[PDB]
RNA sequence: AUGAGGUGGCAAGAAAUGGGCUACAUUUUCUACCCCAGAAAAACGAUAGCCCUUAUGAAACUUAAGGGUCGAAGGUGGAUUUAGC
C-alpha cells in the first residue's frame, strides 16, 4: 500500500497502489454516498483503503489545475455498472474534503425519485412538491460533513417557514440547516435555500465549492412517484429535483461539478446502457453540456493483482486454494477484471 | 333433404342472414357509432330489433356438414371430428396423416 | 381460379433514386412513416385496396405520385417545425450552441478581457472541433470514440488538460 | 434418458488426467485406454474444473432450491457464505489473542464442521427399529434438517442468508435446533434398543 | 402532446392514403371497418356452409 | 373504387351527418370485395334513410340536405 | 303426433363431494431492469362481493376485459392419498 495517505500528493507513480482513509475521516466526510458493499467491507476490515486509478487520478489533476475565476466546470464521471465510479467520486470528495472545500454531495440522487410516501404538495409553491424525509436525510449528513463551514455562511434574504417564524439576512446558515433537520415540514425548503446560498456565495468567493452528485441521470430520468390521482409526476415538479439542477447549472463560479453516471438505482434504463446520453437522455445531456467525461473502466493487471494483494493481506480469501494462482486466474475470467464482481465473488471466497 | 330438422333449420337461418346481411349491416352502422343523434341510434335500435329473429347471425350455428354434430366440428373441413377421422384413417383427405413427434 | 391473394401489388423505389432535395425527402419520409426503411431507404407501398390487380397496381403508382408531388410541395404549417421534430440534430440555434456561447462570455467576464463577440467565439477551430462532435454523438452512433472527441473538444473550450 | 446406456458418465478431474504414465498401475493404464473407445455424456451445466467448486455446497444450493430458481439459491449460498465470514471477522477482532487462534474464518470449514456435526448416526426405519444409516443417507439427513430447520416459521421476517449462517455457526459450535434434533433421532433409536432384532439384516 | 408539425404531417398523410381524416372515437371507428369487411353472412363460409 | 366522396353531393358539407358518411366512405373505399355499384347502393341506401328520417333530424337540430 | 314450427322460460343452492386455480409470504410483495438496485413487511392474501366503463352481440345482472370500491377466509393443513427416474 502507499506510503503516501494525503489526496493531494499521491499521483502517477501510485497508480495500482493503495490509498489509505482514516476512521476520523470517514465518520466527518463520508456520513453517507460510500457504496453500500464497500461500507460493509469497511466495517468488516476497520479499513478503508482505495486503490488510486488512472480516472480518479485524473479528475484530481483537473480539480487541482482548475482556475476558480472561471465557471463551474462539468466533469462526469462514466463508464459501466460496478467499475469504480461512485468510489472515484468518494476519493475526489475526500481530496477536496482535506482540502477544505465546502462539500455538497450527494449520494443517490435516485433514491429521491421513487418509494417516497412522505411526498407532499410544497407550500411555498404549490407546483412543485417536497420529500421531508429524504430532505431532512440529507440535511443531517450534510451538516455532519461541513458543520466548520456552515456557521461562516451568511444568509442574504428573509426565509419565512410559518407566518409567524423566519430566519433574517446575516444569520449563519447553521440556523437554516437546523431548522431544516428539526421542524421536518420544512426540511425540502431549507435544502433548497441551502443550495441558493452555497451556489451564490461560492461566487461571491466565501469558500470553495464542490458539488458532487452520484446518479446525475436521475435528475432527468423519469420518475416512478405517483399523485393523489395515481398520475405520474415529472422529475422537475420535485423541490429536490429542481434545485438540483439550478445547482448543476454552470452559471456560477468558485468551485467545481463532479457528477457520476449510474444505470444501478435508474428508473426505465437498461441495464447494458452506460453510454453518457443513453443514461441521461437528450435533456440531461444538453442540461449538462459542455462537460468532460472521465471514464472509468476494468481493473488493468496491476490494478487487479493490488487487490487481490489487499484482500490476501487482510485474509479474506479464506479459500485455502484462493492464493494460487490457477485460482488468481479464476477470479480474474470470473469478474473480468469488474471490480464490483470481482468484490462479490471475493466476499464469500 | 337435409340431415335433421336442425341442419334445416340452420340452412334457413344461414339463407335468412344472407338475404338480410346488407340492411342489417347498414342499420347497425347507425347503432354503433357515437356521431349521429342519440334518437336517430333509438329508432334505428328499434328498426334492427324489428328484423326477423332468424336473421340475427349468432344464431347461425356450425353444424358439420355430414352428420349434422352440433359440436366437436372442425372449420378448415366442416366436419365433425368423428366424420373426419373416419375420412383421415381411411385416407382419403389430402395430405392429413397420423402424427407422431 | 380466383384467389384474394392475388390482388395485392407491392411498389418498391430507392427515395435516392428519385430526383428529391433534402427538404423533400425529410418530408415525404414523415409522411409516409413506417412505409420507408431507413437502412435500405427503400419506400414500399402495398396495395390491397382495389379489388383487381390491374387497380391495385394503378392505385399504388397513383400513390407514388401524389407523395412525391406532395412532398415537393411545402406547405404553410411547416414553418411551425418543434425542434424535436427534425429527424436530425443541428447545432446551430441548439441548446449546446447556446450553453457554450454563454460559457465562452463567462469566461472571459471572469478573465475581465471581454474584447469579444458571439461570432469571433464561435468561428474559432475549437468550436467546430466540438460542433463536429457534438454532432457526431446526437447523429451518429454513440460510442467512447465519439465520447473521446467530445471530451477532448470541451477540455480544449474549457481550458482544462 | 435420452442417453443410451453405453454413453458412460464424465469424470471432471485435471489432476486425474495430468497424472504420469508411469504413475499407472496396468487396470489403470487399461481403464485410461478402455475410455478412449467409450461414449461421454456431456458436462452438466452444474459441475465445472474451478479449483472453487465444492460439490457439498452445490448439493445444498440444489436442496434450497425452489421450482428450478437455481440463481436465486446461488445467491442465498452465496449471501450466507458471506454472512458467516463476516460474522467470524467481527468475532475475531473482537477477540482477544489466545482466542484469535481458535477463532476459525474460513466459511467453507465452518459450513463442513456443521454439516458433519449434525450428521446423525443411528436411523430409525420401520420394520419402528434402531438401524445404521449409509453415509449417503447420514449426508442428505444432515442437509434437509439444517434447510428444514432455516425454513421453520418461528423465525419472523428474519431473511434466509442470515438464518442460516446462525444456524449453521451453531451447529459448528455443536449447538441449535439441528443438533437437538440429532440428539432426538439418538434418544429414540436408545428407546427403541429393544426392538433392534426385529431388523432382519 | 404531438406538435402541431407532426399533427398536421399525420393528416395530411391520412389525407394522401384515404385514411380517415376527423379525429374520431374508438366506438365510431368500429363503422370503417364494418364497412371494409363483408358481413358474416355475406362470406362464402357463411352462407354457403352446407353442400 | 377509392375516392368514394364524390358520391356524397346530396349529404351536408358539414355536421353529424357528414362526419358519419365520410366514416362510412372510408371504409367502403378500403373494402376490397365489394363491387363499385354496390358500394354505391349502400351510399344511395343511407341517403334514402336520411331523407326519411329528416323530421327527426330536424327535431335534433341537424341540417339536411 | 312420441312429428314439425314459433314465443317465453330453468341453469339456484339446504348439503355433500372430485378436479383445477389463487393463496397462506421474506427463497415473499411493489417498482426499475430482466437478474450487482430501492422500498414494504401485520402486511401477505380474492380471478370473491358491489359500482362504473369497454369488447361481441338484435338482445350482457347473464359472457369476457379493464377500471374503481373491498382488503374477506386462511397462516403449510388428520387419517389417507396423487404424480414423478
Ligand atoms: N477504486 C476502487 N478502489 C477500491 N474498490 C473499488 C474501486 N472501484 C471499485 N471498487 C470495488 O467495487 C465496488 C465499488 O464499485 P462502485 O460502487 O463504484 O460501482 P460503479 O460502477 O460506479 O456503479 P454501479 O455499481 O452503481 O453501477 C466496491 O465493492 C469496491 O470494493
Ligand atoms: N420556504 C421558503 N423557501 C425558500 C425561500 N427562499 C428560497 N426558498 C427555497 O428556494 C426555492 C426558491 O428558489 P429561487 O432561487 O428563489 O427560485 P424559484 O425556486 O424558481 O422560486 C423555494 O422553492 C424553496 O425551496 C423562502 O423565503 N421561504
Ligand atoms: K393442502
Ligand atoms: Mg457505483
Ligand atoms: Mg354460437
Ligand atoms: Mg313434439
Ligand atoms: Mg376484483
Ligand atoms: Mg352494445
Ligand atoms: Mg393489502
Amino acid at each position: 500500500r502507499t506510503n503516501e495517505n494525503d489526496p493531494a500528493k499521491h499521483g502517477d507513480q501510485h497508480e495500482g497502489q493503495h490509498y489509505n482513509i482514516s476512521p476520523q475521516d470517514l465518520e466527518t466526510v463520508f456520513p453517507h454516498g460510500l457504496p453500500p458493499r464497500f461500507v460493509m467491507q469497511v466495517k468488516t476490515f476497520s479499513e478503508a483503503c482505495l486503490m488510486v486509478r488512472k480516472p480518479a487520478l485524473e479528475l484530481l489533476h483537473y480539480l487541482k489545475n482548475t482556475s476558480f475565476a472561471y465557471p463551474a466546470i462539468r466533469y462526469l464521471l462514466y463508464g459501466e455498472k460496478g467499475t469504480g465510479k461512485t468510489l472515484s467520486l468518494c476519493h475526489v470528495i475526500h481530496f477536496c474534503a482535506k482540502q477544505d472545500w465546502l462539500i455538497l454531495h450527494i449520494p443517490d440522487a435516485h433514491l429521491w425519485v421513487k418509494n417516497c410516501r412522505d411526498l407532499l404538495q410544497s407550500s411555498y409553491n404549490k407546483q412543485r412538491f417536497d420529500q421531508p424525509l429524504e430532505a431532512s436525510t440529507w440535511l443531517k449528513n450534510f451538516k455532519t460533513t461541513n458543520e466548520r463551514f456552515l456557521n461562516q455562511i451568511k444568509v442574504q434574504e428573509k426565509y419565512v417557514w410559518n407566518k409567524r417564524e423566519s430566519t433574517e439576512k446575516g444569520s449563519p446558515l447553521g440556523e437554516v440547516v437546523e431548522q431544516g433537520i428539526t421542524r421536518v415540514r420544512n426540511a425540502t425548503d431549507a435544502v433548497g435555500i441551502v443550495l441558493k446560498e452555497l451556489k451564490r456565495q461560492s461566487s461571491l468567493g466565501m469558500f470553495h465549492l464542490l458539488v458532487a452528485v452520484d446518479g446525475i441521470n436521475a435528475l432527468w430520468g423519469r420518475t416512478t412517484l405517483k399523485r393523489e390521482d395515481k398520475s405520474p409526476i415529472a422529475p422537475e415538479e420535485l423541490a429536490l429535483v429542481h434545485n438540483l439542477r439550478k445547482m448543476m447549472k454552470n452559471d456560477w463560479h468558485g468551485g467545481a461539478i463532479v457528477s457520476a453516471l449510474s444505470q444501478t438505482g435508474s428508473l426505465f434504463k437498461p441495464r447494458k446502457a452506460y453510454l453518457p446520453q443513453e443514461l441521461l437522455g437528450k435533456e440531461g445531456f444538453d442540461a449538462l453540456d459542455p462537460f468532460i467525461p472521465i471514464l472509468v473502466s476494468n481493473y488493468n493487471p496491476k490494478e487487479f493483482e493490488s487487490c487481490i494483494q489487499y484482500y490476501l493481506e487482510n485474509n479474506w480469501l479464506q479459500h485455502e486454494k484462493a492464493p494460487t494462482e490457477e485460482g488468481k486466474k479464476e477470479l480474474l475470467f470470473l469478474s473480468n477484471a469488474n471490480p464490483s464482481l470481482l468484490e462479490r465473488h471475493c466476499a464469500y471466497l | 333433404h337435409y340431415v335433421d330438422w336442425r341442419m334445416w333449420r340452420d340452412v334457413k337461418r344461414r339463407k335468412m342472414a344472407y338475404e338480410y346481411a346488407d340492411e342489417r349491416l347498414r342499420i347497425n352502422s347507425l347503432r354503433k357509432n357515437t356521431i349521429l343523434p342519440k334518437i336517430l341510434q333509438d329508432v334505428a335500435d328499434e328498426e334492427i330489433a324489428a328484423l326477423p329473429r332468424d336473421s340475427c347471425p349468432v344464431r347461425i350455428r356450425n353444424r358439420c356438414v355430414m352428420t349434422s354434430r352440433p359440436r366437436g366440428v372442425k372449420r378448415r373441413w366442416r366436419l365433425s371430428r368423428i366424420v373426419f377421422r373416419h375420412l383421415a384413417d381411411h385416407g382419403q383427405l389430402s395430405g392429413i396423416q397420423r402424427a407422431t413427434w | 381460379v380466383r384467389n384474394p391473394r392475388a390482388r395485392v401489388v407491392v411498389l418498391r423505389v430507392k427515395l435516392s433514386s428519385l430526383n428529391l432535395d433534402d427538404h423533400a425527402k425529410k418530408k415525404l419520409i414523415k409522411l409516409v412513416g413506417e412505409r420507408y426503411c431507413k437502412t435500405t431507404d427503400v419506400l414500399t407501398i402495398k396495395t390491397d385496396r382495389c379489388p383487381l390487380r390491374r387497380q391495385n397496381y394503378d392505385y399504388a403508382v397513383y400513390l407514388l405520385t401524389v407523395l412525391y408531388h406532395e412532398s415537393w410541395n411545402t406547405e404553410e404549417w411547416e414553418k411551425s417545425k418543434t425542434e424535436a421534430d427534425m429527424e436530425e440534430y443541428i447545432w446551430e440555434n441548439s441548446s449546446s450552441e447556446r450553453n457554450i456561447l454563454e460559457t465562452l462570455l463567462q469566461m472571459k467576464a471572469a478573465e475581465k478581457n471581454m474584447e469579444i463577440n458571439k461570432e469571433e467565439l464561435l468561428g474559432t477551430k475549437e468550436i467546430e472541433e466540438y460542433k463536429k462532435s457534438v454532432v457526431s454523438l446526437k447523429n451518429e452512433e454513440e460510442n467512447e470514440n465519439s465520447i473521446s472527441q467530445y471530451k477532448e473538444s470541451v477540455k480544449r473550450l474549457l481550458n482544462v488538460t | 434418458s435420452r442417453y443410451s446406456p453405453e454413453f458412460k458418465d464424465p469424470l471432471i478431474d485435471k489432476e486425474y488426467y495430468r497424472k504420469p504414465v508411469e504413475e499407472l498401475t496396468e487396470e489403470e493404464k487399461y481403464v485410461r485406454e478402455l475410455k478412449k473407445t467409450q461414449l461421454i455424456k456431456a458436462a452438466p451445466a452444474g459441475k465445472t474444473s474451478s479449483v472453487f467448486e465444492d460439490p457439498v455446497i452445490s448439493k445444498f444450493t440444489n436442496m434450497m432450491m425452489i421450482g428450478g430458481n437455481k440463481v436465486l439459491a446461488r445467491s442465498l449460498m452465496i449471501q450466507t457464505l458471506e454472512a458467516v465470514k463476516r460474522k467470524q471477522f467481527e468475532k475475531y477482532h473482537a477477540a482477544s489473542a489466545e482466542e484469535q487462534a481458535t477463532i476459525e474464518r474460513n466459511p467453507y470449514t465452518i459450513f463442513h464442521q456443521a454439516l458433519k456435526n449434525c450428521e446423525p448416526m443411528i436411523g430409525l426405519v420401520p420394520i419402528q427399529v434402531p438401524v445404521p444409516l449409509p453415509d449417503r443417507r447420514r449426508r442428505f439427513l444432515a442437509m434437509k434438517w439444517m434447510i428444514t430447520e432455516c425454513r421453520d416459521k418461528k423465525h419472523q421476517r428474519t431473511l434466509m442468508p442470515e438464518k442460516l449462517s446462525h444456524k449453521l455457526l451453531e451447529a459448528f459450535h455443536n449447538q441449535g435446533p439441528v443438533i437437538k434434533r440429532k440428539h432426538d433421532l439418538h434418544k429414540m433409536a436408545e428407546a427403541n434398543r429393544a426392538l433392534a432384532h426385529y431388523r432382519w439384516w | 402532446s404531438l406538435s402541431e408539425y407532426a399533427f398536421r404531417m399525420s393528416r395530411l398523410s391520412a389525407r394522401l392514403f384515404g385514411e380517415v381524416t376527423r379525429p374520431t372515437n374508438s366506438k365510431s371507428m368500429k363503422v370503417v371497418k364494418l364497412f371494409s369487411e363483408l358481413p358474416l353472412a355475406k362470406k362464402k363460409e357463411t352462407y354457403d356452409w352446407y353442400p | 373504387h377509392i375516392f368514394l366522396e364524390k358520391h356524397l353531393e346530396s349529404f351536408p358539407k358539414q355536421g353529424p351527418i357528414r362526419h358519419f358518411m365520410e366514416l362510412v366512405t372510408c371504409g367502403l373505399s378500403k373494402n376490397p370485395y365489394l363491387s363499385v355499384k354496390q358500394k354505391v347502393e349502400h351510399i344511395e341506401w343511407f341517403r334514402n334513410y336520411f331523407n326519411e328520417k329528416k323530421d327527426i333530424l330536424k327535431e335534433s337540430n341537424i341540417q339536411f340536405n
